């Protein structure tokens, strides 16, 4: 039981880490896709000028 | 009373096993989602 509970705690901590990573990555995806949309808009603006 | 305690300890061991499996599966499936999104990250890097 002692060994089992130690590993249980470790697994819980790992899951919390991974979920926090999910959240951080989702925010990063937000920002980066905003920038990508702006950049592509400007791409076709350059095409207009071409 | 002694046999009572022994059975109870066995039950507690099994319940800990169950929760440990819960945690392992949570971790693994979340990691798989993370790998999929990392693949998407490289893909979007190429896109930009």
């Amino acid at each position: 039981i002692e060994d089992k509970s130690v590993e249980l705690e470790n697994l819980l901590n790992e899951i919390a880490r991974v979920k926090i990573d999910q959240l951080n990555t989702l925010s990063q995806i937000e920002v980066l896709e905003n920038k990508r949309r702006e950049v592509i808009k400007e791409r076709e603006e350059k095409e207009i000028t071409v | 009373y002694a046999e009572e305690k022994y059975r109870k300890n066995e039950k507690e061991k099994k319940e800990l096993e169950k929760e440990i499996r819960t945690q392992k599966e949570n971790l693994f499936k979340h990691t798989q989602e993370l790998f999929k999104h990392r693949e998407r990250e490289a893909n979007l890097y190429g896109e930009i």
